[PDB]
């Protein structure tokens, strides 16, 4: 029930979708490497941290 | 009363007005009720699972038509300040459900929308089915307490033959201290009540004279009893069967009756008294019930009109109320108005050129 | 079929009958088969009649490199005597009946071009042969 | 919710059908979506009906190549049915004769 046009506009929606997806997806990563980064420097630090009391 | 329920694409601006009461495009020309639909700030998550999302939304809502629909059958079995056809103005939380309806508002307190779609979906469902536990619980308990007291009250009922004699047979009647004899409650009509008085010998070798003793009366017979040694209580049966005389060995207890009848008050009286939250729990239950309801059906009005549409979310709502018989002059000028927005299909049937949904009270 | 009055004639045969069993369980075995497929010896025998070594052992066809299906492809192209050709053929056909990536390993031998060769030899029963070989060739093809 | 490009391939020479034996055209409508689950649901409805979805049309045209191949294989195994069927002809006139 669609022209060429109108289902150009839908496939160009479904786009804004997929891109919104690329979004959605950009900003999770971002946020999980916050918390990989805090929980990488945590235990890295720690240990770091450790062998020189030891060594004290 | 019966409603419809329409979202637009929402083109214009100004298209609200002609979605609440605009008098070129009101319905049967202002004679069918026509409101705006307070539409949900909603998000969109995602749609590639949205497909199923819908559909397994679809299926929630029917079993939760059986659910509402059963509480609306409990609450009206109640049949206190609720009944099947009086006393139904039902109530959404304090005000008549249809105010409730054309003043919809979102439950941005209880359900925030930072929260994904889903996992709201999910909160509503396992709410209703929490919801939907309690009453089977409760009212299952309730059920059983109407069982007690009908089975109670159905003991404290029959003749003399089919009931205990709470308040006919006494202690007098029976032999006291019996060292050789038994009082049978031998039941004599007047049919043949001179004949037991004359031959009650007959019936049996060593009984109790002038034992001809009538205690009361009911209207199929008249209650009486004879004392009778062992051999004179089996003979006295054998013979009096077939002379048409109830046999009864009852044994006297004052708790028999006491007990029952105890029971009875105090489960009746018990029964009210939790009966009173019983109606308090469903009426509220029920109205929350209700607000969640149309909650759901406004995400599912907004999951439509979005995959109808598209991405964008941009849409009105609005609530509608056809006058009868006017219903097919209505579906045709909405056609009509309709199928210029996709101009080729939108066979029309339930998909229509309009994201509708139906609900009928 | 036909029963007569001398017991011993139903002893006698009975006794052929299992012996022959035997003789032909004697002569179902596989390293006797691969002896004679090293040297070329391809005749009619009850192991290339017998329905238990190609239901069976036809995994034992998969050797190391497959070198006997090979050596009976090199015999396709040397060899031209009829029988040991059809032999030959129906050996592949069984073989790649029961082992279809045996099948793709001819094909990637070429093969099937070299039984199309086959097909137009003097011996028409040859070329039947060849055919029947073809046929079992063309599942899943 | 038909949102996609329709890609048209119609083809005369009336072959007979695969499973029926009808001598009918070909003429080939390709629509197709990238939803998981619309995509389950179309495979179901297209099935249910009437579909082929054997093949999977993608970037390697290789596969094109090695399929014009299995073209020339399916000539050559055509003119192996004109010699399988010359045998059955010849047998069987071989029977009939006495």
């Amino acid at each position: 029930a669609l022209s060429d046009a109108d289902v150009q506009k839908q496939i160009k929606h479904m786009m804004a979708f997929i891109e919104q997806e690329a979004n959605e997806k950009a900003e999770e990563i971002d946020a999980k490497a916050e918390e990989e980064f805090n929980i990488e420097k945590g235990r890295l630090v720690q240990t770091q941290r450790l062998k020189i009391m030891e060594y004290y | 009363t019966e409603f419809w329920l329409i979202s637009a694409p929402g083109e214009k601006t100004c298209q609200q007005t002609w979605e609440k009461l605009h008098a070129a495009t009101t319905k049967n020309n202002n004679l069918a009720v026509s409101s705006k639909f307070n539409i949900p700030d909603l998000k969109v998550g995602t749609l590639d699972v949205l497909v199923g999302l819908s559909d397994e939304l679809a299926k929630l809502d029917a079993f939760v038509e059986g659910v509402v629909k059963k509480v609306a059958q409990y609450m009206a079995d109640v049949l206190e300040d609720s009944k099947d056809k009086v006393q139904e103005n039902l109530l959404a939380s304090g005000v008549d459900l249809v105010t409730y309806i054309t003043r919809f508002q979102w439950d941005m307190a209880k359900y925030p929308i930072k929260q994904s779609l889903k996992n709201i979906s999910e909160i509503i469902a396992k709410g209703v089915t929490q919801i939907d536990n309690d009453l089977k619980s409760r009212a299952s308990a309730y059920n059983n307490l109407k069982g007690n007291l009908q089975n109670l009250e159905r003991k404290n009922a029959g003749s003399l033959l089919t009931r205990s004699l709470a308040e006919i047979v006494k202690k007098d009647d029976f032999v006291l201290d019996s060292e050789y004899l038994v009082t049978l409650l031998v039941v004599v009509p007047k049919l043949n009540h001179n004949d037991w008085i004359k031959q009650y010998e007959t019936l049996a070798e060593m009984v109790v004279p002038r034992s001809s003793n009538v205690l009361s009366e009911d209207q199929d017979s008249y209650l009486c009893n004879v004392t009778l040694f062992r051999k004179a209580v089996d003979d006295f049966r054998h013979k009096a069967r077939e002379n048409k005389f109830i046999v009864r060995d009852f044994q006297y207890n004052e708790e028999e009756m006491k007990a029952d009848k105890e029971e009875m008050t105090r489960l009746s009286t018990d029964k009210k008294k939790q009966f009173g939250p019983l109606v308090r729990w469903l009426k509220v239950n029920f109205s929350e019930a209700f607000i969640a309801w149309i909650h759901i059906k406004a995400l599912r009005v907004f999951v439509e009109s979005v995959l109808r549409y598209g991405l964008p979310v941009n849409f009105q709502a609005m609530l509608l109320q056809p006058n009868k018989k006017s219903v097919k002059k209505l579906r045709e000028v909405l056609h009509e108005l309709y199928k210029h927005l996709d101009s080729s299909a939108a066979s029309q049937q339930e998909y229509y050129p309009y994201v509708y949904y139906k609900i009928d009270c | 079929q036909q029963k007569y009055d001398d017991e011993d004639i139903s002893e006698d045969i009975k006794f052929l009958l299992e012996k022959l069993g035997e003789s032909v369980q004697d002569l179902s075995s596989f390293d006797e088969y691969s002896s004679e497929l090293k040297s070329g010896r391809l005749e009619w025998s009850p192991v290339h009649k017998s329905e238990k070594f190609w239901r069976e052992n036809a995994v034992r066809l998969n050797e190391k490199n497959y070198e006997l299906l090979k050596i009976l492809t090199k015999l396709l192209e040397v060899s031209d005597d009829p029988q040991v050709l059809a032999v030959a053929a129906h050996d592949v056909g069984e073989y790649v009946r029961h082992y279809p990536r045996g099948k793709r390993v001819i094909e990637q031998l070429g093969g099937k071009q070299l039984v199309m060769n086959h097909m137009h030899h003097e011996d028409q029963q040859v070329r039947y042969n060849a055919l029947l070989a073809v046929q079992k060739l063309m599942v899943h093809n | 919710r038909g949102n996609v490009f329709l890609r048209q391939a119609e083809i005369e020479n009336p072959l007979e059908d695969p499973v029926t034996g009808d001598y009918v055209h070909k003429s080939v409508f390709i629509i197709f979506f990238q939803g998981d689950q619309l995509k389950n649901r179309v495979k179901k409805i297209c099935e249910g009906f009437r579909a082929s979805l054997y093949p999977c049309p993608e970037t390697p045209q290789e596969r094109k190549e090695m399929a014009s191949g299995v073209n020339t294989r399916i000539d050559d195994l055509q003119m192996v049915l004109n010699q399988t069927e010359d045998h059955r002809q010849r047998v069987l006139q071989a029977a009939a004769k006495n």
